């Protein structure tokens, strides 16, 4: 089967400046009526991959004519004039000159903004939950950049590690940031057995992390 | 212009098989298009899986061998994937996609539909409300929260305010952990108009055929 190779593996970019990707396949892509079957797409956060570029060099049906697709034979490239923050997401190249059809392993496309701090909030437990003996506490850390960032939990001035679960949003078309929920989960009595719970978030615009605690019981 | 439907069910046990449809609209599938099957891994990567095109002939990657079959129904403007014999590696997101037989034209893709491959039983969740601290209602914007705990498979739908509220939402990936995923969603308003204009969580897990719209309280008197 045919390989695609894309590089790089991912790019940062600043709004208004061009982007520029490669995608190398292993076997030429043209074919015996001289059309090149080469696809370049994006997919966007939480959608399908959607087209840009076919033929090699033409544009697709309905798509802004910011996106450039170059190349022949084996060598590919797909060139943004100027990057927008909407343009983020995954660009993949496709193949369909050699049986079995073939994509590239994807291209990251992330844009590069001013730094900022995370919006820290932190919740106690349900009413609800506790009712059922669980008892979680959820910190959002939301609208950050750099995407790189650090959270930290305390029960009682004391660091807690197990019981934690991250997830990480992907970059925001709207104002390029990054957001990050961290869950503490215990059992009602060991979150009834304890007073004050703290969420600590450490990231780069700050020398002294951002902290957010409250106490058990109190509003 | 052309839409692309996908359907079909979301969960299935290890040496079934899936079995997807997906629905056109807006073209005939008797014409001009080849009608792919592509799916992606939860790693990212895609996979092409086959085709029938706009005359009835098929094509698939010999990865599958034996396991696919690609079929239509012209009366109803369907194209259908089954695929045998599965394993948790063929859970991905399975994609329908048009492409022009002449030149690979006008791609044009399915929403795109979940497909887990899994012994584990269908739970419904428990939406927990995300009330903010006291301490933190005192500023000029207020983040309230909610907590989707407990459910299975893939996926839930969450909105505010039944979809009217969606400028300050962040919805994070959800959490697998022993059989069960956990969601949470946050969404930030101006604090002056809380807790005058409520606030409230609409989840639907289809799996179950379970929905709860969580109303989020103040914590204090309400």
């Amino acid at each position: 089967d045919v390989v695609m190779t894309q590089s790089p593996k991912t790019i940062s970019v600043t709004i208004g400046q061009p982007a520029s990707i490669s995608c190398k396949s292993s076997q030429r892509l043209l074919n015996s009526n001289g059309k090149t079957f080469l696809n370049w797409l994006l997919q966007r956060p939480g959608q399908s991959p959607k087209r840009l570029i076919y033929l090699g060099t033409k544009l697709d049906s309905g798509v802004p004519d910011r996106f450039t697709g170059s190349g022949s034979g084996t060598d590919f490239t797909l060139k943004i004039s100027r990057v927008e923050a909407e343009d983020l997401g995954v660009y993949y190249c496709w193949q369909g000159t050699h049986f079995p059809y073939t994509f590239g392993g994807g291209t990251k496309l992330e844009i590069k903004r001013a730094d900022a701090a995370p919006t820290v909030s932190i919740f106690p437990p349900s009413s609800e939950q506790l009712t059922s003996g669980g008892a979680s506490v959820v910190c959002f850390l939301n609208n950050f950049y750099p995407k790189d960032i650090n959270v930290k939990w305390k029960i009682d001035g004391s660091e807690r590690q197990n019981g934690v679960l991250n997830s990480w949003t992907d970059q925001d078309s709207k104002d390029s940031t990054y957001s990050m929920s961290s869950t503490l989960t215990l059992t009602k009595d060991e979150y009834e057995r304890h007073n004050s719970y703290t969420c600590e978030a450490t990231h780069k615009t700050s020398t002294s992390p951002i902290v957010k605690s409250f106490n058990r019981n109190e509003c | 212009r052309v839409q692309l439907q996908q359907s079909g069910p979301g969960l299935v046990k290890p040496s079934q098989s899936l079995s997807l449809t997906c629905t056109v609209t807006g073209y005939s599938i008797t014409s001009d298009f080849a009608w792919n099957w592509i799916r992606q891994f939860p790693g990212n990567k895609l996979e092409w899986m086959g085709y029938i095109n706009y005359s009835g002939f098929t094509s698939h990657n010999p990865s599958l061998k034996s396991r696919i079959s690609i079929t239509r129904d012209t009366s109803k403007n369907q194209f259908f994937l089954q695929l045998n014999s599965v394993t948790t590696e063929d859970t991905a997101t399975y994609y329908c996609a048009g492409l022009l037989w002449y030149d690979g034209g006008a791609g044009s893709w399915g929403q795109g539909t979940l497909v887990t491959v899994s012994a584990a039983k269908t739970t419904a969740p428990s939406v927990y409300p995300l009330a903010p601290v006291c301490g933190d209602t005192t500023g000029s914007s207020v983040t309230l929260g909610c907590l989707v705990k407990g459910y299975f498979p893939e996926p839930v739908t969450l909105t505010w305010n039944s979809g009217s509220l969606s400028s300050g939402v962040h919805t994070f990936p959800a959490v697998l952990q022993s059989d069960l995923y956990t969601l949470s969603s946050s969404v930030t308003v101006t604090s002056s108009t809380w807790p005058s204009q409520s606030i409230t969580c609409n989840v639907a897990h289809p799996a179950s055929s379970t929905k709860v719209d969580k109303k989020i309280e103040p914590r204090g008197p309400t």
